[PDB]
């Protein structure tokens, strides 16, 4: 689910369930920058 | 040495742009001899209305250059009806040193989609070869540098002739001179039981918060005195020397709460010029805590900065304890650094 | 590696199929030249709408070929126009290792129906050799790579641009709104019936003149309703100005009076700049009492300008008539002139 969210970013952030998650539980949102940044990079800038 | 009567200054004006072109899997060309493989256009601040964008040919323009990949420049987009400029082009290898950097002699004329361009510029086995290293991981790192021209300016500054001078800008020495030597002031503020003493007027014309606190319900029962207890006054005392003075000496060294009292004090060009104190020691080890005070203290430029800083360098942030801090604490700005690298990691 | 200003990232997508193909008991092939043996259609995830197949002739398909294996890949529904690949072909051995892998180099076309492959893939009785073991109990096994390419896309990023931009020392700016606004006003001045309004300490550090009659405990007296006769009301307010703001915006038109009230205000800025406006207004007629004035209000520079501009332009200043009014008035002026004239700019003879 965290790779799935990766890949759909863009379409995810805009609907309800994301923005509640960011209020309820804010580490999943930390491992879901964790795997979006330490997992892939460099993309040049 | 001499002494002129007269000296003339002659400045042409010159701009510089800097392109970093990488072409991943090059070997998959994916087509024969005539592909065009064009650039975004690219430019700098200044004057951002001349678009630039590069035109390789990895086989070649013609039948002669057919073992020679062919590199151009064209100039897309230009307000004006001639631009002059110098062009010089060069691939990093593998290590990332420049290599085959041929520069043009002249100053070509360009228009409106006008190319000029090296036909004859690497051979194709010279950089398929991989003992060369001019494709490392099958990556095309070209890198160009443009410098155009202007027209020229003359200076004209004939010196001597009349020499009556200016005695430059004392008001802000003299204004000092109102907070050294304390100058017969008309209010007594109080910083966590210090006396300092200040006017009205000067706090007024370059602190609304100030002039807030000193016109209502102030100027009737507690004209005389006020005290601010939410400050050092080791920093409350440069923040009044900035007030007075229009500068602070002592600003890089406790840059940390002079931001805050800036902030407090709606003091625009010290929370500035705090923002860039604080953005000039940005580190790995601290710019969770950088983001901290730029959110607390509703700065945008040094919030700004310490985002892009902490995308560029994500890496080795996420082990420092700050981050695992911020976290904790302010999910919300673990959530916009999330949202910012979503834009920055958007195509993948 | 230098640091470059502006980036770009060319990237031209790949995917990659893997493909295996099993053939039981191959010996019975059952049938002759030019037979076909098409594989189940296979893809990707990504896109699975390109429906990829292998087409085998156990026998030679061509009358060159005969003795010999025949291989060809085959596209049989494409979404797009065209899609360009390349592909390698190789037989599993009874271990399981490529072997006979043949590749095309080049980034091949492919619409639907159209196949591209290799006729000559492998020798005939090199598969039928046992010994070399490229037919384990009667199976053939292929492996199929296939990578097709798509099109480029280019990032566009610029890299480290600013850092942040410093709005300008303000000072002047809000002082002189302070002068017009006259917020938290002290004192109330007097000139010519106006009853201006301003501060103290701005003014008492501006000029020591007002310090004079603003130390001297007569702030209770003085500063409610301090008086000044002299100045005339624009010039007083351009001389307010250029205290709080630091600047003399129309300095040039009022160069006399505005000299005056500095001087009287030991203004040495204002002052000077004064002097700069009437060094350039010296006419040949204007300049004794150019001359009058710099001596009466005790200015360096101007008067020895204008002493100079009389010894060089001398020739019409005698036939004007303000030379004679200097003659008849200002004694010590001509002498002064004469001095100058003395020991500079005319001994040769």
């Amino acid at each position: 689910a965290v790779d799935f969210i990766n890949y759909h970013a863009s379409d995810v952030l805009e609907t309800s369930g994301w923005k509640s998650m960011v209020v309820s539980h804010p580490h999943l949102v930390a491992e879901a920058y964790r795997s979006l940044a330490s997992a892939q990079c460099p993309f040049l800038g | 040495g001499p002494v002129a009567e007269s000296w003339c200054y002659t400045q042409i004006k010159v701009v510089k742009f800097s392109y970093m072109w990488t072409i991943n899997n090059f070997s998959f060309c994916r087509e024969e001899m005539g592909e065009v493989i064009k650039s975004s256009t690219f430019s700098s601040g200044a004057n951002d209305k001349l678009k630039w964008c590069l035109r390789v040919n990895p086989k070649g323009l013609d039948e002669e250059s057919k073992d020679y990949l062919s590199l151009y420049l064209l100039l897309v987009s230009c307000p004006k009806s001639e631009v002059r400029a110098k062009f010089k082009f060069s691939i990093l290898n593998a290590k990332g040193e420049e290599t085959k950097a041929m520069e043009s002699q002249r100053a070509y004329r360009f228009v409106q989609g006008k190319d000029w361009g090296f036909k004859k510029f690497i051979r194709r086995d010279f950089l398929l070869d991989e003992a060369n290293g001019l494709l490392p991981d099958d990556k095309l790192t070209l890198f160009c540098e443009v410098s155009v021209v202007q027209d020229s300016v003359n200076i004209s500054g004939q010196n001597t002739m009349n020499m009556v001078k200016v005695p430059e800008c004392r008001l802000a020495d003299e204004l000092g001179g109102l907070w050294e030597n304390s100058r017969f002031t008309d209010c007594c503020l109080c910083v966590a039981g210090q006396e300092f003493q200040a006017h009205k007027a000067i706090l007024a014309a370059r602190s609304p918060v100030f002039s807030a606190m000193f016109e209502h319900e102030m100027e009737e029962s507690k004209k005389n005195r006020v005290e601010i207890n939410d400050v050092e006054p080791e920093v409350f005392k440069e923040m009044m020397c900035f007030i007075y003075t229009g500068k602070a000496p002592n600003l890089d060294k406790m840059a940390d709460d002079l931001l805050a009292a800036a902030d407090k004090y709606a003091l625009e060009r010290l929370k500035v010029m705090c923002e860039d104190a604080l953005c000039s020691n940005l580190s790995v080890e601290n710019a969770a805590e950088i983001l901290i005070l730029a959110d607390l203290h509703s700065a945008d430029q040094l919030k700004t900065q310490a985002v892009d800083f902490i995308n560029y360098h994500a890496s080795d942030v996420l082990e420092t304890s700050g981050w695992k801090s911020m976290v904790v604490s302010h999910p919300h700005l673990v959530a916009e650094a999330y949202r910012s690298l979503a834009s920055a990691q958007c195509p993948f």
